[PDB]
DNA sequence: ATGACCATGATTACGAATTGC
DNA sequence: TTAAGCAATTCGTAATCATGGTCAT
């Protein structure tokens, strides 16, 4: 069942078991047609900017399961006004009302079964996290993290199933009640941590809730010190948990010394769980940790955030961005780093690039990616709509068709880099460095409908003077630079031949064989898409050096 | 030092707007006999090639072949800032970092000195491998533009049938079809309305309308267009100038 | 075959200029005396009726009655390909599956043949009102002006008192009232305005009025007939026929 | 009761269309002499002041001084006015709306419109200052120059040695246009005026693009520049003027 | 001469993808 | 017969609407 069935069958089995052990029968409620959406959470406004002050982070321990098991929320505790009036139940002792308006009964009347299921799931997650705590290997650390992450999905899948209209026993009352409770709880903890930690009570600064993501509140205490910020965050989380029901508990999880809040549900910073060394560099929602963006953007954003947060030198970051722009414009970026992957869908109303690509591959090759497969492509240059400009990276590598470098500069790399460097250097200074001051039109080995039977008049060098009737790589006007252009060409050829040798010898070492031919189709190797590019470029540069 | 003083800015404005959309970055080669610039679109099926001889200009002080990395959008923005009574002059120093454009009005008035930055497009200078075309037809440019427009309104693939001395356009779309059959016309009153077909070879070729929609934009410079067609060689659309041409090279889709 | 040749290509264009915006699909029923076609909007508030006689043709031959229904947006594309010196000619065979439009000149042999695929299974033609309580006539450009002026202030326009044409519209930003009286001393047989029984007071929908006034291209004089609790008649005169619009009023109490 | 009778219906139309884009809510303070109206821009950088005299109306009663507090609604109503029409403003005592009578020479065509009028105008104290430079040039020339130089940059640099120089330095390049006063042509309307101290200010392009929309009331536009005060852009009327106060950019 | 009509930016809407709780 | 939830951003393409350039008048 774990491979051909979703998360509903697990909660169904748990519910049936707990019911059988409690003398209860689950009705066969005919599933309603569908629904649009009910009211979820209330994500706080993200005060954007660059924050060098340590921002503590306080989040809830399994917010929705804690809310469920804290208020006796279940199917078997769901009363209404008529029921409480007929039974004459006292308020606040026998029955309670949720912020959504629904009625439930306290644990004094009947213990639910969703609380028991959630107790089981959180007691499993506790040991799954303890095992990660007592573990050293980073790969095994990630494995135990994935194991823990799958035990908090099911604990949240309980609430999801109670709120899932498509599926058996859809009780939207309980899902709406837990969402209302969560919203009110984050609002109350924001108010409390802004009230207690201020000037009047005897603190240095005014604590401000910088950002909130429905369970967390990134309070900024103002103290530039980091250890003091961690201690204050711990004290604040403890005081807040003091003001809630037993299963609920706020915990100080992390601190962000350099904090860059890009937008809503999008930020980055340094993970400080210890006041002596940062753990990692987070990237929430940014185009680097996404999958519908070429890996070049990911690498560039990683390096830029490393230079800005870890090393704190914006000048080097801007220089690297300029170098990357120059590489993009001059076709100095490998095809492997310009590959965008998108998950195919069954039906498409608005045509998409990967859908049309898969259709063209089926029409051309003989078989294409079915639904659910991640189709990868690059954006070739053209005039028509973008969905008509997308090609298999192997087809591009074979046919040598040019890549739309301006597209990758403006549509892929411009916006994320701008959004991450603007809070530091301003909007205009950040956008100025994205002007196209240089271009390299390849127009090479593209023999096709028109790119065939065309000449290259071989204009002069360093001046492009068409009056090159006199033979030689230079015209009589700028002949005084005949000792520098040769140096440039020769050093280009040197770099290219060194790289070519390294790549092909490396391919032979990988193939294990030396006396045999290496015909490798592995397109997931970084050196793939690069050996052929370097071979072509070295061929052209050597043919250019042969003019002297 | 290049100093190309024109006679009227509208000439150069139309020259640029004729192909500012298909291509966007060109290399203008100001040599010792005028200006010449060729480029190819990103689809690599359209090749624009412009030649303005020194006769079209009024003054030409360029003594050393210089190159200008023109971005057509910025240059069109600059040219839109010109009047219809100005003698636009393009000036450039020895090593050009920027180009100067002066729309000095004939009557003593406000001179308009704009300094447009230049780039280095680092592209190759191409040239068509010539061949005796199968049919070199001449046709009034306005009629050709109207034909392309109303036909492309239907479908996205226009076909040309040059047979038995009657130029024929056909287009088969989803909503229907459209077939224009113009006979070879000749008259003494209107020299522009002149169509003289060549029976050298019958030509049945189909081009994408997405490129003819850009070809027909340079229809204001030349009152008549010369279309050279060949079943193997790529078709040519020549818009003749006062001392040059704005000829496009298009290849039938296949 | 079906041979219907218009005197000028620019006639069919203006004829369809009224349909294109409001009418989605229409089945043209050809006869031996001319062409007629009707349709109703998807909301069933406005009814269009086309009547084109032979007198607006240089030659007509429709021996057998024909019935073809197509799209106006696609047909308008075909009609826009017509020069001001060409002659339109509808061409359809027996039981047509597609219509053929033909443009020809008179000094240079230029044949422009366009095909157009054509059926909604609906040929409901119903007209009931033949007597209205008031009849008026005014320039087509003047009425459209008042209509588009009043539509800016509200979503409805109320049009009739003794010997006066009143146009009133009340909305959020304010109100607007235009009162036009028939007598004019201009002595021009076109910009004149006539009015001929019982007071009429009915409010219509602006959007429908905007779609109706777009028929001002067919002629230079539109007649408006009003009748309480009856769809008004918005007719545009034509040399051999007319294009009349039947817009139903709104319940006001 | 306030009852104005515009000489031409197109007059008030051009008057409102010259500034209906940079401001949304204005108060028309109508008095015995005429109507005064001023308001700040939505971004609070552009100040406009409207002045109309009794000399531009065929009949102007204005019994009591009343304040007329949406430029969009006024423009939508004024759009109905045709050429052969005499727009008549009508305001009662303490009004909540306003009648705009579009009468015609032919008394068989009458069109009246009512427009619902609360604006808390932060009334500023405008005062005639002694500006460093006082020039005047044709309105079509200035509008053309601004439309030209605004494409190159968002900021425009404007007089040294009795000669103005419009310069705009952007990213795609820079543009320069020289300016010399002259009255050589018999017609003066195409003449350039200029009068004390060198001045070099820089204004945002967008506000200049909104101001040049006032090139529909007069064929000339006067410019008064001061290094320590916002500029003065005024278009002359037969019975008043419509002036603009633009705050320059930072140095 | 006056808007007419075609062409060209702003603005809105929604599909599609992915990630954040 | 079977499928956890919602909130949020970003990008592409179309539809619609304001506004200017040029033409029959
Ligand atoms: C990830 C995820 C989360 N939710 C909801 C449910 C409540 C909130 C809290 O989620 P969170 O990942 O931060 O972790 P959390 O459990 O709250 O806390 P701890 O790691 O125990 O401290 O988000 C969900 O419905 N489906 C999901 O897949
Ligand atoms: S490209 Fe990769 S898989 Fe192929 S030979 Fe080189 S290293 Fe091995
Ligand atoms: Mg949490
Ligand atoms: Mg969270
Ligand atoms: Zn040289």
């Amino acid at each position: 069942y774990l491979l051909a069935r979703g998360q509903q069958i697990k909660v169904v089995s748990q519910l049936f078991r707990k019911c059988l052990e409690i003398d209860t029968v689950i009705p066969n409620m005919q599933s309603q047609a569908s629904d649009d959406q009910y009211e979820g959470a209330t994500v706080i406004e993200p005060i954007r900017g660059y924050y060098d002050v340590p921002i503590a982070t306080l989040d809830f321990n399994s917010l929705y399961p804690s809310i469920m098991m804290a208020h006796n929320l279940c199917y078997t505790t769901l009363c209404n006004k008529a029921t409480v009036e007929r039974l004459n139940l006292k308020i606040d002792e026998d029955y309670v009302i949720t912020p959504n308006g629904d009625y439930f009964v306290t644990t004094k009347r009947r213990r639910g079964i969703l609380p028991i299921i959630l107790d089981e799931l959180i007691s499993a997650r506790k040991r799954a996290k303890k095992d990660l705590r007592d573990e050293k290997d980073p790969f095994k650390r990630d494995v135990l993290n994935g194991r823990q992450l799958a035990l908090k999905i099911s604990a949240n899948s309980v609430y999801g199933f109670t709120g899932a209209t498509v599926g058996k026993l859809p009780c939207l009352a309980i899902s709406s009640s837990v969402t209302a409770y969560g919203r009110t709880m984050i609002l109350k903890t924001k108010t409390a941590v802004q009230e207690k930690y201020c000037i009047k009570n005897g603190y240095k600064h005014d604590a401000v809730v910088v950002y909130g993501d429905t369970d967390s509140v990134m309070v900024k205490f103002g103290t530039t010190d980091l250890k003091e910020a961690m201690d204050l965050g711990t004290e604040a989380a403890k005081y807040v948990s003091t003001l809630f029901k037993h299963p609920i508990n706020l915990e100080f999880e992390k601190a962000y010394f350099p904090y860059l809040l890009i937008n809503k549900k999008r930020y980055a910073g340094l993970f400080w769980t210890n006041p002596d060394k940062f753990d990692k560099l987070d990237q929430k929602g940014l185009a680097s940790v996404r999958r519908d963006s070429c890996s070049l953007v990911s690498i560039v954003m990683n390096k830029v955030l490393k230079k800005i947060l870890i090393e704190r030198n914006v000048d080097g970051a801007l220089a690297f961005v300029r170098e990357t722009i120059n590489d993009i414009l001059h076709n100095r970026v490998d095809i492997s780093k310009l590959i965008i992957s998108k998950t195919l869908a069954p039906n498409y109303t608005n045509p998409q690039p990967h859908a049309v690509l898969a259709e063209r591959m089926k029409r051309r090759e003989g078989v294409g990616p079915n639904v659910g497969d991640r189709v990868d492509y690059v954006i070739i240059g053209g005039n028509d709509k973008l969905y008509n400009r997308a090609e298999d990276p192997l087809f591009v590598l074979e046919n040598n068709i040019q890549v739309d470098s301006r597209y990758y500069l403006t549509n892929q790399l411009q916006n994320p880099i701008i959004s991450i460097v603007a809070p530091i250097i301003g909007d205009k200074q950040a956008n100025g460095m994205f002007v196209v001051k240089s271009i390299k039109i390849n127009t090479g080995s593209q023999k096709g409908g028109l790119m065939s039977f065309i000449k290259k008049v071989e204009a002069c060098k360093s001046c492009k003077g068409p009056l090159r009737k006199g033979e030689g790589p230079l015209c009589s006007n700028c002949l005084a630079r005949s000792g520098e252009l040769y140096i440039k060409a020769l050093y280009d050829v040197r770099d290219l031949e060194e790289k070519y040798s390294r790549l092909w010898t490396q391919c032979q070492r990988c193939a294990g064989n030396l006396h045999s031919e290496v015909l490798c189709s592995n397109k997931n190797c970084d050196i793939f898409y690069m050996r052929v590019k370097v071979k072509k470029e070295l061929q052209e540069k050597v043919e250019q050096l042969s003019k002297w | 030092m290049l100093e190309a003083k024109f006679e009227e800015a509208s000439l150069f404005k139309r020259i640029i707007d004729g192909f500012k959309d298909c291509v966007q970055l060109v290399n203008f080669q100001c040599k010792e006999d005028g200006i010449i610039a060729q480029a190819v679109d990103d689809s690599r099926v359209l090749l624009v090639s412009l030649e303005i001889g020194v006769e079209a200009f009024q003054e030409y002080r360029c003594d050393h072949p210089v190159t200008l990395g023109m971005d057509l959008t910025s240059l069109s923005k600059i040219l839109r800032c010109g009047n219809n009574t100005d003698t636009l002059t393009l000036i450039a120093d020895n090593t050009p970092d920027s180009i100067i454009l002066l729309f000095e009005d004939t009557k003593k008035d406000r001179i308009a000195e704009y300094s447009l930055k230049l780039m280095d497009i680092d592209a190759d200078f191409l040239k068509i491998e010539e061949l005796q075309y199968d049919s070199t037809l001449s046709l009034p440019s306005s009629e050709f533009s109207k034909i392309v427009r109303d036909l492309s309104q239907l479908s996205d693939s226009i076909n040309i049938m040059i047979t038995k001395e009657t130029i024929k356009f056909v287009a088969d779309g989803d909503i229907g079809s459209g077939s224009v059959i113009i006979k070879p016309f000749v008259d003494m009153e209107h020299p522009e309305t002149s169509i003289k077909l060549e029976m050298d070879q019958p030509v049945d070729l189909t081009f994408g309308a997405k490129y003819l929609l850009d070809i027909i934009k340079g229809s204001s410079l030349s009152d008549r267009v010369g279309i050279r067609l060949s079943s193997e060689a790529p078709a040519l659309f020549q818009f003749d100038l006062k001392s040059g041409f704005l000829q496009f090279f298009l290849a039938p889709k296949f």
